[PDB]
């Protein structure tokens, strides 16, 4: 069924119930692969950023005002909204310099090779791309999850663990 | 090296991190030396935490001290004299490398065909149990330090029936 | 064998029980090796032995013992904790197999025309060095179940100036 993409692993298979890698472009599922492999990356990032503020929160190690309220990590909204923005704005523009050198198929090659550590063999690289993308799914719906279980119940991850009798400490 | 006993699903050759590069038979020889003996102590450390949990020896290890007395998880490295500890590390580096009274004739039995199949079975035993030494390590030294920091009470938590 | 190197005008070829003859050149290299292991060892301790009886170093072995009070001796052993002797023994383990932190070349100079002088020299003195370990030994043991025995209360009673 899919095209050569790397992605597809045994748990299910090639997972496209609605067809859109049928009923697009070669340019489009290109397109497609990047923005999955993006959001991944960005989501992933958020989740450890939502998981170790809050936690330093719990553990009363950046004074007793970090998060002040509840804790949760969508109080920064409330508590120094100017960082939040200028954060954003510094993003805003490396990412500006993205679409300005990337061309149109690659904008997620960052040129990163002798900066950093890559498999030398080939088989494992196609594994290695595998990895991160199945790592960045998993991170967008923990992303999302964690998102709406606060703006549900004002309350942190851990505690909405540790209450409603979840975990054990 | 990716053809050699240890390939099972559902990973099929992990090395992630490069380690089987560039070497030589002699290297992963080695490696594999280390993997099974890692693995075989550990299979042994595991069913040691579980039985002392309802059974101990009838006699006195140390002067006194005595075999049921002695705590039962990562203490009992301080309850023993260092004298013993010491002189049972020394026996078992005979049986090492010497390879003393661990050689008998009567424990290498006819694998009629099975061989491989059975290593690889060894293997894999070794892998799991490496993992769960590691598990009952942390909780017994963790909620040592810290008579509780786990919630869960009892050294070997999983097996209730144990009452511990 | 009566020409390998360790033959010296008192007692030239020692060897009156026989427990060198037939052996290969494999096992006598074995051999060899073995009595240059212990008799660095034993050289180890016969200094190892004197040193503490004026100078104890000052840190603290375990969280609580502090190497101001351990006696010295045969007694020393069970005041270390378990742990810290295992975690020692290992670590000589590694600098003796896997030869770490004991191989840098710096170390081993160039004899020239008296390496064949000064192996011998050194070999004779772990042969004494054994010997004189043996007696530390039996004197430290000796007194230390039955206080008092041999009269000479004190340890290095060969060097008494130093009071020990
Ligand atoms: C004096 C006794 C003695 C001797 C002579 C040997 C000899 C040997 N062992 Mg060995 N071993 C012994 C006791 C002994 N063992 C005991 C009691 C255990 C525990 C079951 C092991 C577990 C063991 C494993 C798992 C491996 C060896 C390996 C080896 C070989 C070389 C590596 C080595 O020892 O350097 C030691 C070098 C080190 C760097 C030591 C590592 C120290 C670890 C990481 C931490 C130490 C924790 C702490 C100090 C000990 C707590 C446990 C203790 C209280 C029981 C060699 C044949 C290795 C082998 O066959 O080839 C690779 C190997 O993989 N041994
Ligand atoms: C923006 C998010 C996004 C995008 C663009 C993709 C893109 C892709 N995924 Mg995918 N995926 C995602 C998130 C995403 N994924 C998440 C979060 C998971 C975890 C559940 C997965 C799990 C997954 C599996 C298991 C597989 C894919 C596969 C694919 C490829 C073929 C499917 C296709 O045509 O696009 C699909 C996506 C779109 C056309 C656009 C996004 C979908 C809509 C617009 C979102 C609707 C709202 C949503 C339901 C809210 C929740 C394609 C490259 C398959 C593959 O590798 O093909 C070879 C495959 O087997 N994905
Ligand atoms: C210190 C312990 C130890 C040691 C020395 C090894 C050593 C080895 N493992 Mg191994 N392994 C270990 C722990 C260990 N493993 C644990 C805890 C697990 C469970 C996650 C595994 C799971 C594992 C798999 C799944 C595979 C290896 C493989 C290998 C071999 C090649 C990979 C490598 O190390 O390079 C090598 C002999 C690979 C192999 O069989 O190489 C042929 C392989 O496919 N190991
Ligand atoms: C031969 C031989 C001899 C003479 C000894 C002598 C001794 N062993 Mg012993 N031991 C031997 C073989 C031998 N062992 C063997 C083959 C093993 C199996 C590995 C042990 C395992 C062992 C343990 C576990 C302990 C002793 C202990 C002791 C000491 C008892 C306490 C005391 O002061 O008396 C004593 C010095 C005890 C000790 O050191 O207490 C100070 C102790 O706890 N031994
Ligand atoms: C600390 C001592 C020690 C250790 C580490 C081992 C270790 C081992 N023994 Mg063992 N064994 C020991 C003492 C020991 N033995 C003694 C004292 C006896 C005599 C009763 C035996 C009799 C024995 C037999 C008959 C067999 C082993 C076997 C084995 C291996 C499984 C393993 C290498 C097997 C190989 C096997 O068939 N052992
Ligand atoms: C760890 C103990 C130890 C070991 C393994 C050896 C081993 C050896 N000694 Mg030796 N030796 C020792 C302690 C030891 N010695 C002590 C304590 C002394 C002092 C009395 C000597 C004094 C000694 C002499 C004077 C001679 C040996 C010789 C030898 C070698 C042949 C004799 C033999 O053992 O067979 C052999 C390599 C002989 C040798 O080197 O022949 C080439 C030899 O002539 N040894
Ligand atoms: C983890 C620690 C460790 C490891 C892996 C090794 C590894 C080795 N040592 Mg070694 N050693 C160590 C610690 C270690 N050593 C320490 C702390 C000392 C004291 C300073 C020594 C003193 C020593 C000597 C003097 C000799 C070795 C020898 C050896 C080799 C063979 C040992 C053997 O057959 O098993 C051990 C086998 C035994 C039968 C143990 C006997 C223990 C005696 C009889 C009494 C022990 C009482 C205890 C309280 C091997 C390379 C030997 C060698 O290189 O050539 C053969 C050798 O002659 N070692
Ligand atoms: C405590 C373990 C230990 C042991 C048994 C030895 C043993 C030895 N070292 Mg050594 N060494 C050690 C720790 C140790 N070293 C450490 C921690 C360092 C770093 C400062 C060194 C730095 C060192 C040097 C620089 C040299 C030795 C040398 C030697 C050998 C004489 C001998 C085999 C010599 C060979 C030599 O030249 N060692
Ligand atoms: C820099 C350079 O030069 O080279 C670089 C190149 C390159 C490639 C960048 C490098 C790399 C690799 C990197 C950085 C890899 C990073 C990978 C990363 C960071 C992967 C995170 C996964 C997190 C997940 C899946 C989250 C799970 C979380 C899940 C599934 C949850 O359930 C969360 C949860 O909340 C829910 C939803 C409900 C809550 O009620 C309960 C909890 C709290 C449990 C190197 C090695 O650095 C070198
Ligand atoms: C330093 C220290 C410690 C220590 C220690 C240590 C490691 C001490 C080590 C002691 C050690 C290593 C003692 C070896 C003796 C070997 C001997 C005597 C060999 C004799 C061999 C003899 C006498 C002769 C043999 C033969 O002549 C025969 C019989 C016939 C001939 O044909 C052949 C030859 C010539 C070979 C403690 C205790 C751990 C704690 C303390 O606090 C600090």
């Amino acid at each position: 069924a899919p095209p050569g993409l790397v992605g597809a692993l045994p748990p299910v298979g090639f997972f496209d119930p609605a067809g859109f890698a049928a009923k697009a472009s070669p340019e489009e599922l290109s397109r497609y692969r990047e923005v999955e492999i993006m959001h991944g990356r960005f989501a992933q990032l958020a989740v450890l950023g939502f998981i170790i503020p809050e936690k330093c929160a719990y553990d009363g190690s950046f004074g007793d005002d970090f998060l002040a309220p509840t804790g949760r990590a969508l109080e920064v909204f409330n508590t120094d909204p100017l960082w939040l923005g200028l954060t954003l704005a510094v993003i805003s523009a490396l990412e500006t310099v993205r679409l300005i050198e990337t061309e149109p198929g690659t904008r997620t090659d960052a040129k990163i090779e002798s900066l950093g550590w890559r498999p030398k063999t080939e088989s494992e690289y196609i594994n290695y791309q595998v990895r991160e993308l199945q790592q960045g799914r998993l991170a967008m719906l923990a992303f999302a999850g964690e998102v709406a279980q606060e703006l549900v119940n004002d309350k942190p991850l851990l505690v909405n663990l540790q209450d409603s009798g979840f975990v054990s400490w | 090296f990716e053809n050699e006993l240890g390939v099972i699903a559902p990973t099929g050759f992990f090395d992630p991190l490069g380690f089987t590069q560039d070497i030589d038979q002699e290297k992963f020889d080695q490696y594999r030396t280390a993997e099974l003996k890692h693995g075989r102590v550990a299979q042994l450390a595991v069913v040691g935490y579980v039985v002392p949990e309802f059974f101990r020896w009838g006699f006195d290890i140390a002067p006194g001290i005595a075999c049921a007395d002695v705590p039962n998880g990562v203490a009992a490295i301080n309850a023993i004299p260092a004298l013993g500890w010491a002189q049972i590390i020394f026996a078992i580096g005979a049986v090492d490398v010497r390879g003393w009274f661990g050689n008998f004739d009567i424990g290498k039995p006819d694998l009629k065909g099975k061989e491989e199949e059975r290593a690889l079975q060894e293997l894999q035993h070794g892998r799991l149990a490496m993992l769960a030494i590691l598990e009952l390590l942390r909780h017994d030294s963790q909620n040592l330090v810290k008579p509780g920091f786990d919630g869960l009470d009892n050294l070997i938590t999983g097996l209730p029936f144990l009452y511990n | 064998f009566e020409n390998e190197l360790g033959v010296i005008a008192p007692t030239g070829f020692f060897d009156p029980l026989g427990l060198s003859k037939n052996i290969s050149k494999e096992k006598f290299d074995e051999y060899r090796t073995a009595e240059l292991k212990h008799g660095r060892a034993a050289m180890l301790a016969v200094l190892g032995y004197i040193a503490p009886e004026t100078y104890r170093f000052g840190f603290d072995i375990a969280p609580g013992v502090s190497t101001y009070d351990i006696p010295n001796g045969v007694a020393a052993i069970d005041y270390i904790p378990a742990l810290g002797w295992a975690q020692i023994i290992f670590l000589i383990g590694a600098v003796d197999y896997w030869g770490v932190l004991g191989d840098f070349s710096f170390g081993k100079p160039d004899l020239g025309d008296k390496e064949e002088e000064r192996k011998l020299q050194e070999l004779q003195h772990g042969r004494l060095a054994m010997l004189a370990f043996l007696e530390l030994l039996r004197h430290d043991s000796q007194n230390f179940v039955s206080p008092g025995f041999d009269g000479y209360d004190k340890m290095i009673t060969g060097l008494p100036f130093m009071y020990g």
